[PDB]
């Protein structure tokens, strides 16, 4: 019934998944997320050397701004972490890392995406490659 | 926390910019 969550799910379960071992979404979260990692692959190493990722999450948020770059970044940085533990062989950690990124974006910037029209409101904002 | 802020806003600002 939260049709909002149901799409975030699937489009960050999928990214995650993929990663480590709605189409239109999908193909822009892996594009700019690529950049994302890829530019700041020595800051998400030593963040990933330190489900309290929630905490951190909304943190990022705490001074009472949002926007795409923040959620993108967050949404890159658990791709990064999933290949982390594909390497590691522990992907059983995947799903549950995907579903408290998602409950944590929906649950608190939920009123947010509403606003910039969900994952379209994403796909336009990145739209200039 | 700050780390992924700062990055955040980065990109922000690039896309706004290439915008
Ligand atoms: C820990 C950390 C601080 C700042 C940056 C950064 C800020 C702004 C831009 C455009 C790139 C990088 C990265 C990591």
């Amino acid at each position: 019934e939260d049709d909002l969550y149901r799409q975030s799910l699937e489009i960050i379960s999928r990214y995650l998944r993929e990663q480590a071992t709605g189409r239109r979404a999908l193909e822009t979260l892996r594009r700019v997320g690529d950049g994302v990692q890829r530019n700041h692959e020595t800051a998400f190493q030593g963040m990933l050397r330190k489900k309290s990722f929630s905490r951190v999450m909304v943190h990022v948020f705490k001074d009472g701004v949002t926007n795409w770059g923040r959620i993108v970044t967050l949404i890159s940085f658990g791709a990064f972490v999933a290949k982390h533990l594909k390497s590691v062989n522990q992907e059983s950690f995947i799903e549950p890392l995907a579903e408290t990124i998602t409950d944590v974006l929906v649950r608190t910037k939920r009123d947010w995406l509403v606003k910039q029209r969900g994952w379209d409101g994403f796909v336009e904002f990145f739209h200039v490659q | 926390a700050a780390x992924l802020r700062r990055i955040g806003d980065c990109v922000n600002l690039r896309q706004k910019l290439l915008n």
